[PDB]
């Protein structure tokens, strides 16, 4: 039964350790969601601080990889930070070697290649995380690229990740079946964030306070995360409509 | 059981069996006692022969002028660890013109042992050590276990039936700690402590090993005729 | 002292109508001392011709190296290497020794077996390709060769006129160089026959 | 750390089977169908863009890849394994050929290098075989047009036409009926589309099919003018629109 | 060291090598044999830098003897000379090069021909009817150019050699203490012990 | 080369000429010697153009990676990274670098890193071949806590004199102003500064 | 099955059992705590007195990193020492390159990444310690706790070892009954109490209390051991509360 | 750690056999039959391709017969990818020898080096052996025309006639019967094809399922030529020897 | 050698003379010095000719691989950054001096790079032994907002100044024009101001003039069949 323990093929051509790494991805019981505006890319994630002894400002699964690229992770925090440190090193090295900022899709490919290696080389385990990279690319515009433990990656109009990803996904598909466009037709990122939160609320059937969410926003030339108070202002505008 | 094939494996209750098996080799070793006052520190060790044609295995090793140890378990592992100690004492003198604090020596041994408990291909050391020394903060006694645990003590014993001596020293603590400026009395008390671990055999002139270090006393080993005075 | 003029020697190549020629002297010396009058400096790998002047040990070494590489090339590709491709291979191989170079002046000559186009090229010791249409020269009498070739050469000579031109260019250049001469060979190269002619010349 | 798996993970079993290679071929069998057809004046390679979710932008996932200006590749099996092989194949076309000879390698030799890489993953320490079969199409001056299949073992074979993956047995049969030595490239494209329709479940259009050709030199894709002898890449990827144009006369 | 000469006649190769060994101010020896038998029908004479000459020659000899045992076959003189050349070419770009010049005289039993190869320390190889290293050629080549014929006998070769050594003894400033002469032919290698 | 950096009440200003020479030939007369290693940490370069560009690019890399992990670096930290490169590679480098940056806690700061790779925190710094001619002038005219406009004038008058006397210095005077307000590039042409 | 025999193997539920077994070794160790206060942090630990022969005050468990960070841990003591040695190398190299002493969040990730790395391969074993650490930097006080999986978060208060449940509950009370702050001096006393309260679950042996702290006002932002009078005082405060 | 997953490819069985070598030989026994026959005036190599398809491009295909240099060729039986690794190594060795000695490599020396490489994989390194058996056909001026085989153990032997791959027992018996020392190349050709015709698992033997080659002195005056047969030329020789 | 680069409205132009020398001797009268890093990134080199070619090919190769990997068209800053880090590493021992010009999705660019690894930006540049003659012309006639036609004229005039006044430069003018949103046009032998005049006399020899010892047919074919 040792084809179960290391990344070699089972008799049906499967990699069980990769499949079990996909299962670890939902250990945190968190859902996230990414959407594109005209000028921006928004990523939101549930924030759960179950212990009262925690400093909630340090509890986060959103990372600022470079000045332009943000990354949200679905999976255990140690593997998430391992991926985050690596992506930061890769993006900085890219800029040094090639003289321009690493595109979101290129970083996604690079991290997807690293993941592929762990599925082929026996001594390295796969990381039990799914990585969603966001930016406003200078050539391609608003961008979402997502990587998984199989080393698969692809670009997205919008996407969702976590235990309830299917509900959020179908909710998003239905909106785009309606609107018939690739993106949220909205000028300000504030309104794209409001769309994102609204559609998560409907799809999950739950209500959010300012401490139940985490929001990252990508614009031309910077990616940033919102404070609890910026999110509150978002929640307030949603309620009043 | 399924978890004792190497040092790199925890049991389901969080134990490291290879380390515990290394601890077991010490329990089989011949008894050795250590104790100290405020001025001197003494090692007493019962040496074990193979038969009546054979010599008695030496148990006490000098590390520096102000430091040395006794062993119980795998003797070649003691030779490796004591050699490492000699080097570290030596490094401290050559580079810093400073005698290595007995406490630092304990920390260095702990870290050396630990590396062999966390990586593949290694094995834990299979020896326990009692380290005495006199440094800038007085007399010291350390107990080293191959799990990497090092402990500073007034007195102790390790090896087969050390428990007897260990209780004796626990009773006598308040008396032997005050034996300042009288080396012979401190040894006597150590010889008395080690006698509580004897069954069948008794202390003879090629059986007994004593070492002492203190205020104005370099680490020195007494064997043979030189222990007659104490039997 | 200068490694590229210890042994002496010259090579010249020329293009004409549906043909190329490549010629060389036969001298090998140790400075003033003439050692051998049979040291040929032109080699061929299939239908591609390579002349090499300079330090003779490196001449020998490079011939053995390109024989090696063109033989493996043929086994893998299942066809003989062409002049344009070989030229790039020579350039690459020389530059790979950028900081400990072979002291040579190679010259490539051949006809592309597909297009029928005549081809020549020259290199410096470190791989720089000189791709002249008319003629390429190399060796210790290269200045003299540039002089002869520049005045004697005209385009589109027939094989047997080209022979006379390149022969006279080599001969009279060699006679004004102390370290060149002692015999000469001339290859006339057409798409399916190659002729090799040894010239009669003064032996001082 | 240090990689301490310095022993083979693929080994012969008592019956002479190399287990991991067979299991790699099984993974290829589950893969989406891809095929190639050789014509007198070109080669066509095609496959289905099976998108995982409709929110995925499937044009950002390239199943057919340029390896050199005159050589392209498609696959069946594990996509991520394919993606890294393409990166390595592109690099080896330069390091072990273009930097030496100043020209791109002929199809068979690049295939040979890819095959070697895949063979080594079948014998080297601490690795599993690649779980993909490749179809590599290309043109070069002295060999003309060619089509090769490369398998997990590193074995490669030249084909007139073939298919790999899911519905390969049926597709190969379909190709045996229609292939002849007088096909022009448009005829081969038409057959490729017909063949591919059988293994495709739902939507069958320019946005769900990926198709490329090795054909005529495209000087309009070169990016510069003024060197008569440089005439442009023979590899071209058909647009969504070009595919749909040919799906009417189908 | 100093003078080494070789001449290939009809059916044999003759190698002549000086006997003196000089350490600066004194002649340490006047009977030194500057040659090694590489195989039963191949002989190598050598001259160049102290220590390196003998180290190189013995290293070559060891390698050829190893080949002979492994294959139970004697390499042709041409093959031996190419091996030797490669080693010297390899050495010239080394950290510290062998400064050694050699002559290889062999009888090829397959082609039934004597063969003489001249190789200098750079790895410059040439096959010759007669050859020398250093300044030896400057004094002897004009005599060899005059008298040499490809159909000479062994005795005629030796006489032409005496004439060469006599010219060297007349015009060369160094006293090289005569030469040791060896002949390589179809029956192997022998020394001419009166010269 | 003439380069300088001056702290003032609202932050720091860097200044430089625009000439780079190959012997007596002016290879570039509009060089930019003021280089960005972080948003509000800039440096002036002197010595080997190859060395200082290489170092600057490496420091920009280190600080970009620092920022990703630990947030905005201090000016002191930037100088420390420069120093490490200059000190450990002193045998192979000819670099004289002035580092100037703005913090909100620390305000404007200036660090000079001369040839040997030592570091010196100063209220202002001058360097390059042309700096020798303005040691007297700068010492007499520099005050602490000048206004933006006084500081622009001090730098303009100083580099004007350096340019006048040093043949290796010349062209336009470039400046970079670093404050809480942001980052402002200034340029002054020969006709303005020559007649001061 | 057999998924639990090798580090870095995912089980079919997506778990690394060897890491979970490492936690068992931690849960079997002595109790250690950390309390974040207004301008600093306090660390305390229970040292079991195995015998009268242990020299009191002489087997120190709390460890300093650089000059501004304290670390305490429960589980396998040598694993904790190994982790602190690595921490010291990481702090030294940071200060070497960047001049400034390592920020606490930066330091936390350095330990985090190192501990996480020991869950990637079967050739190493996970760390058998949970580590509570922290100190004062230029952005204030920080308290972290780090598990064998490499997981860590910032805390208001934290506890690990055999008496972790008791101590947590005590920590939860302090957080609720002081929503505006707790002084460094208060926190020292409270730390003593909570250890004394947590010692219930290790009652067979009596113990020695050990405390340290870094406070911007009380210690100038440097890590110091609570010794002498101030220690005795906090011992008294604790003794009065268990009656 | 990693020891657990180590198959130990290089150990003796209790009987003193190398498991992996035995199992590699078992693999090879399912490969297409290859035959080599030596005459006084040349050598024939004939090999059967493993079942074809009508869409396989034959005229550009090479699965069995490989040129090592101008005087030496090999027939392959086993894993083709493994064979190509070894073939390229042998090609390089041949050129190294030519570069060093300025003489073409003697057939045995090339065969010994390749066999020594195969041997190494059975004694050290913990890697699986190459699943390949070779038949070497070549010429040199010492021993003239020579045939050798090598297998995954790295043992090699010389032959007048030999087969590898499928049905070697049957093939060897047939060659043992009809082979004669004074035999000429054109007879050896006929013998090889007849032997494959009888041992094949196919219904009949046709041009599209064969690779064929000869090494002949049949080249103007004392020199050797290799001839890898085109598909049309195999079709002609099948007719000429009356098999189709 | 004379080489120049000139920025204009919607792009950049580079030009070079065509003489390559061996000391004081002209080896090639019509050398092509304008090399391609990528389709729309071209460069020209002075200094050690093998180094400029080698370094151009190496970075051109890595640029192509980078472009394939990123699915983006190559940038001039990438060519620049890779060249300067390669050259800096070798401490000036690779004697490559280049003007690099190109257009990419980011715009039009013009850079010089020096053998030790320093780089410079500008609107007009020159390099080589004729660089001072060329720069005299560029400094006399260059203005902001040149049209494509004016830039080709200015650049070729700058090369001409090198051709006539620098002994190191000669023969013809080659030009390459890179306009934004268009294919780069490589204009080989854009100017031809130096045709060799016809000689006074034919030096064609009567056949049989040369004395010959031996003729043989060389076997260029492989081993014959049968
Ligand atoms: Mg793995
Ligand atoms: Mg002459
Ligand atoms: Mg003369
Ligand atoms: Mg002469
Ligand atoms: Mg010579
Ligand atoms: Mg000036
Ligand atoms: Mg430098």
């Amino acid at each position: 039964g040792y084809d179960r323990h290391i990344t070699i093929f089972s008799p049906e051509g499967r990699l069980y350790q990769v499949e079990y790494a996909f299962k670890a991805t939902n250990q945190t019981n968190i859902n996230s969601l990414a959407v594109r505006g005209k000028d921006c890319t928004v990523v939101i994630s549930q924030k759960k601080v179950p212990d009262k002894l925690l400093d909630p400002t340090t509890v986060s699964y959103i990372f600022c990889i470079s000045r332009t690229i943000g990354m949200v992770v679905n999976g255990p925090i140690p593997d998430a930070r391992n991926a985050a440190l690596r992506a930061k090193a890769e993006a900085a090295e890219f800029r040094y070697k090639y003289g321009y900022d690493m595109p979101c899709d290129v970083l996604a490919k690079r991290m997807a290649n690293l993941s592929q290696i762990y599925t082929q080389r026996a001594y390295m385990r796969p990381l039990g995380v799914i990585l969603t990279f966001v930016s406003v690319d200078e050539e391609l515009g608003p961008s979402i690229y997502k990587t998984d433990p199989a080393g698969y990656y692809v670009g997205y109009k919008a996407t969702a990740t976590g235990p309830k990803q299917q509900e959020i996904t179908t909710n998003l598909e239905n909106h785009f079946k309606k609107s018939k466009i690739d993106h949220i037709n909205e000028e300000s990122w504030e309104k794209v964030v409001e769309f994102a939160i609204t559609h998560m609320i409907d799809a999950l059937g739950t209500e959010f306070s300012k401490n139940d969410l985490e929001v990252g926003v990508a614009t031309k030339d910077k990616f940033f995360t919102l404070s609890a108070e910026n999110i509150e202002e978002r929640l307030v505008a949603i309620a009043e409509q | 059981n399924n978890y004792d094939g190497d040092t790199v494996t925890f049991s389901p209750t969080g134990r490291l069996f290879q380390v515990e098996y290394a601890l077991e080799a010490i329990k089989q070793g011949s008894v050795t006692v250590g104790l100290r006052s405020n001025t001197h520190a003494v090692l007493v060790a019962l040496k074990r022969n193979a038969d009546e044609l054979s010599s008695y295995q030496k148990k006490i090793i000098k590390c520096d002028e102000h430091m040395g140890l006794s062993l119980a378990g795998l003797a070649p592992d003691a030779r490796v660890l004591s050699n490492y100690l000699r080097q570290q004492c030596n490094y401290s003198s050559l580079v810093f013109n400073r005698k290595l604090a007995v406490e630092r020596a304990g920390h260095l041994l702990c870290d050396k042992a630990q590396k062999n408990t966390q990586s593949y291909g290694g094995r834990p050391y299979g020896v326990g050590l009692l380290i005495i020394g006199y440094d800038k903060s007085g007399a010291h006694l350390l107990e080293f276990q191959p799990s990497g645990n090092v402990t500073e003590l007034y007195g102790t014993a390790i090896g087969a039936r050390s428990q007897g001596a260990k209780t004796y020293l626990e009773r006598t603590l308040d008396t032997f700690i005050k034996i300042d400026g009288n080396p012979d009395e401190l040894i006597k008390a150590g010889v008395e402590a080690i006698s509580q671990s004897l069954r069948d055999e008794s202390l003879t002139v090629d059986n007994l090993s004593i070492a002492i270090v203190g205020k104005d006393t370099p680490f020195t080993i007494y064997d043979g005729e030189a222990v007659a005075k104490y039997i | 002292s200068d490694p590229s003029s210890i042994n002496g020697g010259i090579v010249v190549a020329m293009t004409g109508k549906d043909c190329v020629a490549i010629a060389c002297d036969l001298r090998l010396g140790s400075q003033s001392l003439g050692v051998s009058n049979k040291f040929e400096k032109i080699f061929h790998y299939g239908h591609v011709f390579l002349g090499i002047t300079g330090l003779a040990t490196d001449v020998t070494t490079l011939n053995e190296m390109f024989r090696y590489k063109t033989n493996l090339y043929k086994l893998k590709e299942e066809r003989a290497i062409e002049p344009e491709t070989f030229t790039q291979l020579v350039s690459s191989s020389l530059y790979e020794r950028r900081f400990g170079p072979y002291f040579v002046g190679p010259v490539v000559a051949g006809i592309n077996s597909k297009s029928g186009k005549p081809f020549i090229a020259g290199f410096d010791l470190i791989g720089c390709i000189d791709e002249a249409k008319d003629f390429i020269v190399s060796g210790t009498a290269s200045d003299q060769l540039f002089g002869m070739c520049e005045s004697l050469y005209e385009p589109n000579l027939e094989p047997e006129d080209l022979f006379e031109t390149i022969s006279q260019a080599l001969l009279n250049a060699a006679d004004r160089d102390a370290l060149s001469g002692w015999g000469a060979v001339v290859y006339i190269i057409k798409k399916d026959e190659v002729v090799k002619r040894y010239l009669k010349m003064r032996q001082d | 750390m240090t990689d301490r798996y310095s022993f083979s993970l693929t080994t012969f079993s008592p019956s002479g089977k190399l287990g991991q290679i067979d299991y790699a071929l099984t993974a290829v069998k589950q893969g989406v169908t891809s095929l190639g057809i050789k014509a007198t004046n070109g080669v066509v390679i095609a496959t289905e863009k099976k998108s995982s979710s409709p929110l995925a932008m499937s044009e950002t996932l390239s199943k057919v890849s340029l390896l050199t200006p005159d050589i392209g590749a498609v696959y069946s099996g594990m996509g991520p394994d394919y993606r890294v092989l393409v990166d390595k194949s592109r690099k080896v076309a330069h390091t072990s050929y273009k930097r030496i000879y100043g020209e791109y390698p002929p199809t068979k030799l690049l295939v040979s290098e890819v095959a070697k890489i895949m063979q080594e993953a079948t014998q080297s320490g601490g690795v599993r075989p690649f779980g993909v079969s490749l179809l590599i199409a290309g043109h070069d001056e002295f060999n003309g047009f060619s089509l090769y299949q490369v398998d997990p073992s590193g074995s490669y074979f030249p084909w007139k036409a073939t298919a790999i993956g899911k519905g390969s047995v049926a597709a190969k049969t379909f190709l045996e009926k229609r292939w002849n030595d007088e096909l022009e490239l448009e005829d081969a494209i038409h057959i490729a589309l017909l063949t591919l329709k059988e293994s495709v479940e739902g939507e069958f259009n320019g946005d769900t099919i990926e198709l490329a050709i090795i054909g005529d030199e495209n000087p309009d894709l070169l990016g510069y003018t003024g060197i008569p002898t440089d005439k442009g890449p023979r590899f071209r990827k058909l647009t969504s629109q070009e595919i749909n144009d040919r799906l009417e006369a189908l | 060291m100093d003078i080494i000469l070789g001449i290939r006649v009809q059916d044999s190769v003759i190698l002549a090598s000086s006997k003196a060994v000089t350490r600066g101010i004194s002649v340490l020896k006047d009977s030194d044999d500057k040659t090694r038998q590489l195989s039963p029908h191949t002989l190598m004479s050598f001259a160049g830098e102290a220590g390196d000459t003998v180290q190189f020659a013995e290293y070559i000899q060891a390698n050829i003897q190893l080949y002979s045992i492994r294959e139970d076959y004697e390499l042709s003189p041409q093959a031996v000379s190419s091996f030797v050349r490669q080693e010297l070419a390899k050495s010239i770009r080394s950290r510290r090069p062998y400064q050694v010049n050699v002559l290889i005289g062999g009888y090829d039993k397959k082609k039934n021909k004597p063969e003489l190869y001249q190789i200098d320390y750079l790895g410059t190889k040439v096959e010759l009817p007669y050859g020398a290293h250093g300044y030896s050629g400057f004094y002897t080549f004009s005599l060899l150019d005059h008298h040499y014929r490809p159909d000479m006998t062994t005795e005629e070769g030796l006489d032409l050699l005496k004439l060469c050594v006599q010219e060297l003894e007349k015009r060369m400033p160094m006293d090289f203490k005569g030469v040791i002469v060896k002949i390589v032919d179809k029956d192997g290698i022998r020394q001419v012990d009166d010269f | 080369t003439s380069i300088m950096a001056v702290t003032f009440k609202d932050g720091v200003i860097l200044g430089a000429d625009s000439r780079t020479t190959t012997g007596a030939y002016i290879a570039n007369r509009v060089t930019d010697k003021l280089t960005r290693v972080h948003d509000k940490i800039w440096c002036c370069r002197s010595g080997s153009a190859a060395d200082t560009q290489a170092i600057a690019d490496i420091v920009q890399y280190h600080l970009e990676l620092y920022t990703s992990q630990y947030g905005t670096p201090s000016t002191e930290t930037a100088a420390s990274v420069f120093k490490e490169l200059c000190y450990e590679n002193k045998d192979n480098l000819t670099a004289g670098i002035i580092v100037a940056g703005y913090d909100d806690k620390n305000k404007g700061e200036v660090y000079t890193i001369p040839l040997g790779g030592s570091v010196h925190k100063l209220p202002y710094a001058i360097a390059g071949s042309g700096s020798t001619f303005i040691y007297g002038y700068c010492d007499k005219n520099f005050r602490e806590n000048m206004s933006k406009e006084e500081t622009v004038d001090f730098i303009k008058h100083s580099l004007s004199q350096a340019i006048k006397w040093d043949g290796s210095s010349g062209g336009v005077i470039r400046m970079v102003v670093l404050t809480a307000a942001g980052v402002e590039r200034l340029i002054f042409y020969p006709d303005e500064y020559e007649q001061l | 099955t057999g998924y639990d025999l090798s580090n870095s193997v995912f089980s079919p539920d997506g778990r690394n059992f060897q890491v979970e077994y490492a936690v068992k070794a931690v849960e079997n160790g002595t109790t250690s705590i950390g309390i974040k206060c207004n301008d600093g942090v306090v660390f305390a630990v229970e040292k079991l007195i195995t015998s009268k022969l242990l020299v009191p005050q002489k087997n120190v468990k709390i460890q300093v990193v650089d000059r501004h960070i304290g670390c305490v841990y429960s589980g396998l003591i040598p694993d904790g020492r190994h982790l602190v040695n690595r921490g010291r190398e990481e702090a030294a190299s940071f200060k070497k390159l960047y001049k400034t002493p390592i920020p606490i969040p930066a330091f936390a990730d350095r330990l985090g990444q190192y501990v996480q790395a020991h869950t990637l391969y079967n050739s190493v074993r996970p760390f058998g310690v949970s580590t509570i650490f922290g100190g004062v930097d230029k952005n204030g006080a920080h308290l972290y706790m780090l598990e064998p999986s490499g997981s860590y978060w910032g805390y208001k208060g934290a506890a690990t070892g055999k008496g972790r449940q008791s101590a947590k509950a005590e920590l939860e009370k302090l957080v609720d009954h002081h929503p505006e702050g707790l002084s460094a001096r208060e926190a020292v006393k409270q730390a003593a109490k909570i250890i004394y309260l947590a010692h219930e679950d290790n009652k067979e042996k009596d113990f020695e209390l050990e405390i340290s702290w870094c406070s911007l006002s009380e210690t100038n932002g440097l890590h110091k051991f609570v010794k002498g009078d101030l220690l005795q005082e906090a011992i008294d405060f604790a003794q009065k509360e268990i009656n | 750690g990693s020891r657990r997953y180590d198959s130990r490819t290089t150990i003796f069985s209790p009987e003193g056999r190398l498991y992996q070598v035995e199992y590699a030989l078992e693999s090879i026994s399912h490969a297409g039959t290859a035959i080599g026959i030596m005459a006084s005036d040349g050598i024939v190599l004939a090999a059967e391709r493993k079942v074809t398809s009508t869409l396989l491009e034959q005229d550009t295909s090479t699965e069995k017969l490989y040129k090592l240099n101008d005087k030496i060729a090999v027939a392959v039986a086993g894993l083709t990818a493994d064979a190509e690794i070894l073939i390229n190594t042998a090609r390089i060795h041949a050129q190294n020898y030519l570069k060093t000695y300025n003489e073409d490599i003697p057939v045995e020396i090339l065969v010994r080096r390749l066999s020594d490489i195969k041997q190494g994989y059975t004694q050290h390194g913990g890697l699986r052996p190459f699943g390949v058996s070779f038949i070497y056909a070549g010429y040199d001026d010492r021993y003239g025309y020579q045939l050798y085989t090598s297998n995954p153990s790295g043992n090699y032997t010389g032959w007048k006639a030999i087969s590898v791959g499928a049905n070697t027992s049957a093939a060897q018996t047939l060659l043992q019967m009809d082979y004669k020392d004074d035999m000429k190349v054109d007879d050896a050709i006929e013998l090889a094809l007849k032997t494959l015709s009888k041992t094949t698992d196919s219904s009949a033997l046709t041009y599209d399922r064969l690779e064929f080659a000869t090494i002949r002195k049949g080249a103007n005056d004392g020199e050797v030529y290799q001839k890898i047969f085109k598909p049309q030329e195999i079709k002609d020789i099948l007719v000429k020897t009356g098999i189709t | 050698t004379t080489i120049v680069g000139v920025k204009f409205n919607n792009g950049v132009v580079i030009a070079a003379d065509t003489r390559s020398t061996q000391g004081p001797i002209v080896a090639d009268k019509n050398c092509a010095k304008l090399h391609r890093i990528s389709p729309k990134i071209w460069c020209a080199g002075a200094g050690t000719a093998a180094d400029t070619e080698a370094v151009t090919q190496l970075i051109g190769s890595n640029i192509e691989l980078h472009s394939l990997y990123t699915s983006r068209e190559p940038r001039v800053v990438s060519a620049l950054q890779m060249l300067k880090q390669h050259l800096f590493k070798y401490q000036g021992h690779i004697g490559a001096y280049l003007i690099v010009a190109g257009v990419d999705p980011t715009g039009s660019h013009l850079f010089s790079i020096h053998a030790h690894g320093s780089t410079d930006v500008g609107y007009y540049l020159s390099l080589g032994s004729g660089s001072l003659a060329a720069m005299a012309v560029l400094e006399s006639h260059w203005k902001q907002d040149l049209t494509k036609e004016e830039a080709i004229k200015l650049a070729s005039d700058a090369i001409q100044a090198g051709i006539w006044n620098d002994l190191g430069s000669g023969s013809n003018v080659d030009v390459c024009v890179m306009e934004i949103g268009k294919d780069a046009e490589y204009l080989r032998n854009y100017l031809t101001p130096n045709v060799r005049e016809e000689k006074q006399k034919s030096y064609k020899f009567p056949r049989g003039t040369t004395a010959v010892l031996k003729e043989s047919i060389v076997n260029i074919c492989d081993i014959q069949e049968e």
